[PDB]
């Protein structure tokens, strides 16, 4: 499952496994 | 299935890479994250605080706290020279204070930097010294004329025992390099009597100083890399 | 006046005509656990004013030759009061403090202190492999530990202050909650510190949360060395709140 | 807009630095170069403060001085051997006790902070030397034995069944073998120092043996012994993810010496173990 | 067709990840499936069950049903002790039992835990008892005074054969290990007489007691590992 | 929303555990922690009856304690061995009855239950060794030959042409093979224990034997006869997905013997057989 | 075939094969 | 419409060229094919001036000669030579002072403009030969060492654990590695050319060397000493993207000398050195 | 996953392929870019510009 | 995240890394 | 291209070449 | 970038490269 954004320029922030520690870097701020 | 092209690159492993992969421990659920002072965000809020420079590192003082103090004393002669560094954030006398430490994790520095100096003689003892910054292509001043021309700050002593420096950021490129390296070398600080160190009788003939560095508001770092001011020569066992 | 202060904390007041300002470790106040980041079940206790007030170490020499002072929380307040009571009557504890550090001389004198607030302090030995400092070396007490004195046994542990008594270089520690008592400025340093630790309460047994580290960066001189320029220190602890009570501990 | 939001991660524009506006001279009884170090704060003077100075359009940004770039990169943490000699059986398996305290490199970044919470990826690089010629078919066992679990004592131990732990077979000729782990503490957060004991006697151990137990780390050579001997080596890499640190602190400054300990060698000329030049005076640069 | 980027873990097999795969019974319908008495979900339905603990395990009970009770008799010293136990929920007098069987298969553990103690003496035999807990930080109390001074209940036997002791979570981790390590090491149990074992004359001088044990509400087990407590030192064979 | 039900799957707090609310003294003749365990009922009393607790927000979740969690990882259930001696023609196949009761491991935790209905996922770990020195082109065949279809008796064999078998072909190089199998019984559940018989006479069989065919695994090696002759041991692994079990019971105790048998060995001092450590007496915790 | 979901962050979840055997853990609850 | 941007983009019409117009005889004192070439500009005449023209439509397009079409495209920068001939522990790893002026193809074309600022694609070919017959298993580490940062002088130097330093990892027989590295000057744009130097003495440096420094390539073979000695080189290929290049100039006429200078070699026979062939006189085409 | 087909020409390398790949400096930030005169976008900018003939290029 | 346009023929222009120095050749003019 | 259902779980049944004999096992009854 | 088409059939006409030589056999007629 995915967040997508629109505005067009969507941004698929693609999560492909279930678990939290398995996606990359964090964002700042 | 979805026909596909492998790219360059595939297989191949990058230690700065940013890719997901599969967890180990599924189901784990992570143990609630408390309150804890003093959470940092931002390498930049460390650079932004002061340490002190090891600045009379002479080899008969490395070891002794000593390194950390510059003597002052009445003078016979006039505008003696106190003190001379370079003021490259990573060049050696202020290799090892705190930013400059980090900053030996980056490749690239900029901004402006803080110079501060506390006096700690006597009350009654008094003071007037000059700061002075010296922007590069020139020699370091070899007189207080000569180092006043550029950047500086006369300093006299008072009920407020320090005082502080700026060293603009005035270079030709937007950042230098961290490290030793002519072409990016960013100038001198130094240090002369104003007028002199003057006591009444019967107190002490000389007194310290320490000497503070920190980062401005513009202070930045960029490329991250591995540092040179720590190694290890063997195993690091049990 | 900014160079005046009054910290009044139970039964006791301190002051000061001469301060630098305080500093409170972090910007972060002492305050009780809250709910949400509680573990532990049970009701804790909270002494409060009777364990909440200033407690006063035994004072320390400082000549030209002295190389520091340390003293680990809440190990320096064992034997105090209520707070000392406490601490081993429960599995645990938690506390914040307020640490004033006092030292006057005149204005003909000069030199300057670093009083700083180390968290996790975790101390190193000298060439001596993989053997660690003994519990008894950094549970001193109020005594506290004078550098430059001890009989080497080998859990002894490092004695170099320009060191930091674990292998990091001393013009960093004000990286630190930290203030400078500069004779010809201040007369007493104030730092008030909230609890610091990866859990909400510890073992105030077996854990030290903070050190407190007192060097004499710049060396003490006068033309009156007879008079003797003591240092002393007094803590009171914030917050103070135990859980787990039984049969009260015996160390050693 | 959290498009807006992913053009500055992109650009890497998240964290501005401020811009330097045009000073003027000035005289005034307001002395802002001058403070008190006493009070244990730094002067927040600025250069506007002290030159006159120009307006200047900062373009600089902080991000890859967060805290998730300064440790978020991949270092070695461990060199696993397994290499046969003369007996496959003995030397075809081994174990490791997991910490992150045996290569300076990451230890130090990691130890500019009391305490870290993040998550880890660990990433493997093994590599196989034919001693004899040919390497044959190797298949490798990583498996994560966490504390209290069986660790096997030979290479056909039943506990390589992995009814319940985690394993990760590896192929030779395959990609290099990934996974994550969620933060592992039964605390809130790894402590990278810890003052204290794991009792009150002078027999108790100190530091972070105490509270940083990560349990082993079993590997064997899955393949049955081959004619040919072979050495392979695993490098294992590390890089946390999602991390939060507290409490910054002085860097190390002599090399280190075991893990889980702060203690240091010092030889009889000092100046030889610490990063400090010795300079020939205090005036010449 | 579509560019892609082999990731580093392609192709391993980790006996964790969770991944779909071909079926190689394609078009095959499961038998219906019908109704069974008895569903479990999840594991904290069995930890919440009581287990009798195998107390009283000396080498000379083992392999009897004795080693499941406790002997109590008329004493003719005041205070004494009764028996003894570690709590950590996976230690060993109370390691075979249900609760610390599962836990066996997980390394950490939290939560306040049950204890039960059914007495089997006659209907005419009294008594009153002390069941303490200990928290960690000290060594096992030496009497029943240094017991009573953790938390307790004071067990009058009567109509009601059995009471529960709760074994409060205090710690200062959120969780502990459920192996045998030190640091998060949970304390003691101990029980004592309070008053007397008193029965009237022609009735048995001694009685059975049995001990029980399960997790609270708030009981909760993290991170699957496999179990020391059973392994296999050969083949199984057909 | 099926999106906020996402999120808690991703962090794993789909089950979370009650909290513990500030209780206080008390003094009635409600006696919570007297009860009767003859009723064979637990006494339900939480720690807030029988001390002062104070409130407390619990974190926990039991996401990992559920059955899909303990039985959902793949463990170990046999290694096959085809090991070329003296003569390829038959050394190179060979069979096993399938059926998850020869590795320990595995068997403990699903025996844990009386019943169980799953879905499974085999995952094979090949790997050949050279016992000659070179391995060649290693083509592996695994067929599954349910009850009743005809078995091979040669490398050869018609059988395996797999006109209707499942068969899985694996090339030495690529990727470990696996596939997904669903619930095979001709009943609702499997059979973790059976007290029954396939007859009523002294020689009719007991136990599971009875009730778990699950038929058998045919394997081979495709490539033909090569000059070097290779050891080639496949492993196999097997998960449980979409998971339900039924009637708890308690855990193996003692060692297994047999497969499809709760018969178990006993020697003369029996707190050798069981993990009960004895204890000293009554008070030495 | 997968069943996508919106609120914006779409869970989409994705069943690859045709066959319920073949998909991946279940939810819990 | 972006759209009707990617149908030019993929038809490779994006920059279109003037069609030429019908032009009829004329008579008049205007004179466009005479004008000053003392002005420094080009006559701007076009051929519907010169001659009468009829009307063409013009398709021809300019997209192949834009900046980023001319230097996007991969060219050799440097060859890495490991030797294994007598000594594994000295002759496994080497390093190379980063550059771009190396190879005459991508140099000349770089050097086609004073300044240029772009983001670089690095793609790696190593090929490993088996001097004494097998290779075994050849595992390589690539590591970008940034001026300052420590180089390693041994195999095992404690730098190649690349804590923070970037590493690429290859593995024999996986696809050939690749990354981007983003426009690195302090600058605002690379140098082709610098008429300066870094200081003001006699003994001071001229040129690029001054200001680019872009550190060092440091890398080894990860696999351990092997039976078979292997030689294996390591091609770097350089490739610019998202390029900006000012002040065009002359082409480099001669051949390069050295790195970082535009130093040349002259022979008695001058037309020998350059591309200029000689005529036999003016009038011979 | 996800079944695919891995096509001819994977795994190759073209030197005129036009591909994506991760950055080996993640987060940095590049010099801002400022305005320097003599700009060139298209090199029929230099074909358009006179340069001499060395017409008279004989030996000697 | 990547650019999705519509006219039907949409072009979804895809930025699969999250650095700008990660993307193909630029567009001209 | 593939043909795409809605109800929400949508049906995404791909046919990734253009022959019709390229396409899986055919749908019953 | 795709032209996709609607009817539901959606024809996903994916063009994975930037020039048209990249793409499959033409359409007839
Ligand atoms: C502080 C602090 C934090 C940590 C965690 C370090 C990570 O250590 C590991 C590693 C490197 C690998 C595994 C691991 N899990 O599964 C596997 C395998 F079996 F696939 F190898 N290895 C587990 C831990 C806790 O250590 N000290
Ligand atoms: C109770 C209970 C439930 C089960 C099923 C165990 C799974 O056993 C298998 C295995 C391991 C593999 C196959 C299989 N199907 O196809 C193939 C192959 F040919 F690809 F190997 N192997 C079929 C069954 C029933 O056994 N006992
Ligand atoms: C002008 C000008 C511009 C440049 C940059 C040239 C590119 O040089 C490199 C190369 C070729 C590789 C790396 C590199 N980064 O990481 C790695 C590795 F470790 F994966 F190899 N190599 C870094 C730079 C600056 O040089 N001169």
């Amino acid at each position: 499952g995915a967040q997508v954004s629109r505005q067009s320029i969507n941004y698929f922030n693609i999560n492909y496994f279930k678990d939290a520690a398995s996606s990359g870097a964090s964002r700042l701020d | 299935g979805l026909p596909v092209y492998v790219t360059p690159g595939s297989g191949q492993f990058m230690t700065t890479d940013d890719m997901q992969s599969p967890c180990a421990l599924p189901w784990y659920h992570p143990t609630k994250e408390i309150f804890i002072p003093g959470e940092v965000k931002n390498l930049i809020e460390m650079c932004q605080v002061d340490t002190l420079i090891p600045i009379n590192s002479t080899q008969s003082n490395i070891g002794n706290v000593s390194m950390y103090t510059v003597t002052l004393s009445p003078q016979t002669k006039l505008a003696e020279e106190i003190f001379a560094i370079k003021v490259d954030i990573a060049s050696h006398p202020l290799a090892t204070t705190l930013i400059g430490e980090i900053a030996s994790y980056f490749t690239h520095w900029t901004g402006s930097l803080r110079f501060s100096f506390m006096f700690c003689g006597t009350a009654n003892t008094t003071l007037k010294v000059l700061l002075a910054y010296t922007p590069p292509g020139i020699g370091k001043p070899r007189s207080r004329k000569e180092a006043m021309l550029g950047t500086h700050v006369v300093w006299d002593v008072g009920l407020q025992s320090t005082v502080s420096l700026v060293v603009p950021w005035i270079s030709a490129s937007q950042y230098r390099f961290t490290t030793p390296d002519t072409y990016s070398s960013a100038g001198y600080i130094t240090c002369w009597y104003q007028t002199n160190f003057v006591v009444p009788p019967n107190t002490p003939n000389t007194a310290e100083m320490l000497c503070f560095v920190s980062g401005c508001k513009d202070f930045c770092l960029r490329m991250a890399r591995d540092t040179d001011l720590h190694k290890q020569t063997g195993p690091i066992t049990q | 006046s900014d160079r005046i202060i009054q910290i009044t904390r139970g039964d006791s007041t301190i002051t000061s005509q001469d301060v630098a300002n305080a500093v409170v470790g972090y910007g972060v106040w002492p305050h009780y656990l809250t709910p949400q980041d509680a573990t532990a079940i049970d009701k804790p206790t909270q002494p409060d004013t009777s364990s909440n007030r200033f407690y006063t170490l035994d004072s320390k020499m400082w000549n030209s030759t002295s190389k520091g002072w340390w003293w680990k929380l809440p190990d320096a307040l064992k034997d105090m009061g209520i707070f000392g009571e406490n601490m081993f009557y429960h599995f645990l504890g938690r506390s914040g403090y307020t640490v004033h550090v006092q030292c006057n001389a005149s204005k003909f004198h000069q030199g300057t202190l670093l009083v700083v607030m180390i968290p996790e302090h975790q101390l190193a030995t000298v060439n001596k492999g993989n053997v660690n400092a003994g519990y008894k070396y950094t549970h001193p007490g109020e005594a506290g530990r004078e550098v430059g004195t001890q009989v080497e046994n080998e859990k002894q542990p490092s004695d170099d202050n320009w060191l930091n008594f674990d292998g990091t270089l001393l013009g960093n520690l004000l990286i630190f909650p930290h203030q400078f008592i500069n004779l010809r400025s201040n007369n007493s340093a104030t730092l008030i510190v909230p609890y610091v630790n990866a859990v909400p309460m510890d073992s105030m047994v077996r854990h030290n949360n903070w050190s407190l580290v007192i060097i004499p960066v710049c060396q003490l001189q006068s033309n009156n060395i007879s008079n003797i320029v003591p240092i002393t220190v007094s803590i009171s602890p914030m917050c103070a709140e135990f859980s787990g009570a039984r049969a009260k501990t015996v160390v050693q | 807009n959290p498009v807006e939001r992913y053009v500055d991660e992109v650009l890497n524009e998240v964290l501005v630095v401020p811009n330097i506006n045009q000073s003027h001279p000035t005289t005034s009884n307001a002395a802002p170069v001058l403070d008190a170090a006493e009070t244990g704060h730094t002067n927040k003077i600025q250069p506007e403060d002290t030159i006159e100075t120009r307006y200047v359009q900062s373009s600089q940004t902080l991000d890859e001085m967060s805290v998730e770039s300064f440790l978020g990169r991949s270092g070695c943490i461990h060199e696993s051997v397994l290499d046969i000699v003369d007996n496959y059986n003995d030397q075809s398996f081994t174990k490791w006790n997991i910490n992150l305290q045996e290569m300076a490199q990451i230890r130090r970044k990691f130890e500019m902070f009391t305490y870290a919470r993040f998550d880890s990826e660990i990433t493997m690089v093994p590599s196989v030397a034919a001693k004899d010629g040919h390497i044959g078919h190797i298949v490798m066992q990583y498996m994560y034995v966490p504390p209290g679990a069986p660790i096997p004592t030979t290479r056909d131990d039943y506990a390589w069944q992995s009814g319940t732990n985690a394993s990760v077979f590896w192929q030779h000729g395959q990609p290099f073998p990934r996974f994550s782990l969620p933060f592992l503490s039964i605390a809130s957060a790894y402590y990278m120092f810890y003052d204290g004991y794991d009792g009150d006697t002078y027999k108790s151990r100190y530091g972070t043996v105490v509270t940083n137990d990560m349990g082993t780390l079993c590997s064997r050579i899955v393949t049955s012994e081959q004619l040919h001997k072979v050495k392979v080596v695993t490098r294992i890499y590390h890089k946390a993810k999602h991390t939060k640190a507290w409490c910054p602190r002085p860097p190390r400054a002599v090399q280190y010496s075991h893990t889980h300990t702060t203690n240091y060698k010092l030889s009889s000329e000092v100046h030889n173990d610490v990063a400090i030049r010795p300079r020939t005076n205090l005036t010449t640069v």
